[PDB]
């Protein structure tokens, strides 16, 4: 249960490392998505889908612009499981 | 309604001269897909630039062609035909992928574009497809757009 | 040369009016890389379509340019400087990819194209790279390559 999360946290990781080319290393629950990882408009909607896409969710678009740091992103996909 | 004429077109794309490829839309299917497309003739101006004594229609007119019959796909899908209410957007293109030219488009072609959805989720559609001449493939595209308040 | 203008595109490029959209070449890194760019201005007969009362340069020609470019290196790499066989060969583009565009461009701007050879084997050139706008980058792609004879 606390390693499912762990590995699902690797998973989010690489997608979002993969997407932004960035190194997962940068990739930590505090760092935002524009301000640190350099993404601009186009990225973050690519980002969205391509999540959306491998952990087979939807995210309304109310509730994805509230997000801002890859921690926000992972604890949506949590709950959405 | 399926069959769409330059006149309808007209109504729903900011598209204008020389920009606007697609003549005439065959085949619709809200949220599904699209079959339009664009007659070629020699009397058309890019010709005489590509190429002087040997017209070929350009690979990225084709995808431009694609993008414009999945613009229209997803408006209607969202709005029907409403030339009102695309009064007020145009559409963006955002990506282009996996473009493949295979044969090349010459004047007497009829370039027909068939574009699946592949997902649309609100306002972002990403379609892939095909052109083709004579139901024979010509070229094959996937990309994304979205829609964004006009001018 | 490393620099490389109208005259010269003129003679290497078979594309012409109005489908010509690379103006001047600024570096030539041969095999590695190429920077050139063209105009854009609102006296272009494209702006007439896209879009009446919004001019922005078609996302489609943004990657013709490149391509443009790109076959421009693959030219010269091969047999430098040369418009005699020029006038017997051109680079064929077969495929496009990762094609992405982040800031519309208008009247006023200078598009640079940059695209660096990525692979060359056998027959195949593969280039990539960025089209910039005032240092910003406005579109990236990724393309393929044959030379052919015209």
């Amino acid at each position: 249960s606390m390693g499912y999360l762990m590995a699902l946290f690797e998973d989010i990781q690489a997608v979002i490392a993969e997407q932004l080319n960035v190194d997962a290393a940068q990739v930590t629950p505090e760092a935002e998505f524009v301000k640190d990882l350099g993404a601009d408009s186009l990225d973050v909607v690519e980002l969205i889908m391509a999540l959306e896409e491998k952990f087979g969710i939807e995210i309304p678009d109310e509730q994805a612009e509230k997000i801002v740091n890859v921690g926000d992103v992972v604890k949506y996909i949590e709950d959405n499981k | 309604q399926s069959q769409f004429f330059i006149e309808h077109i007209l109504q729903i794309l900011p598209h204008r001269y020389p920009m606007l490829l697609v003549d005439r839309i065959t085949e619709l299917q809200a949220n599904q897909k699209i079959v339009a497309y664009k007659n070629i003739t020699f009397n058309e101006d890019v010709f005489n630039g590509h190429f002087p004594n040997k017209p070929i229609f350009p690979g990225v007119l084709i995808v431009e062609g694609m993008a414009q019959s999945g613009g229209f796909l997803a408006f209607t899908s969202l709005w029907g035909f409403d030339p009102e209410i695309a009064k007020t957007k145009i559409v963006y293109f955002m990506t282009i992928d996996k473009v493949k030219f295979r044969i090349p488009v010459t004047p007497g072609d009829r370039l027909e574009y068939h574009l699946e959805v592949l997902k649309h989720k609100g306002m972002i559609w990403q379609v892939g497809g095909t052109a083709q001449v004579d139901g024979k493939v010509v070229a094959e595209a996937e990309l994304k757009a979205m829609i964004a308040e006009r001018e």
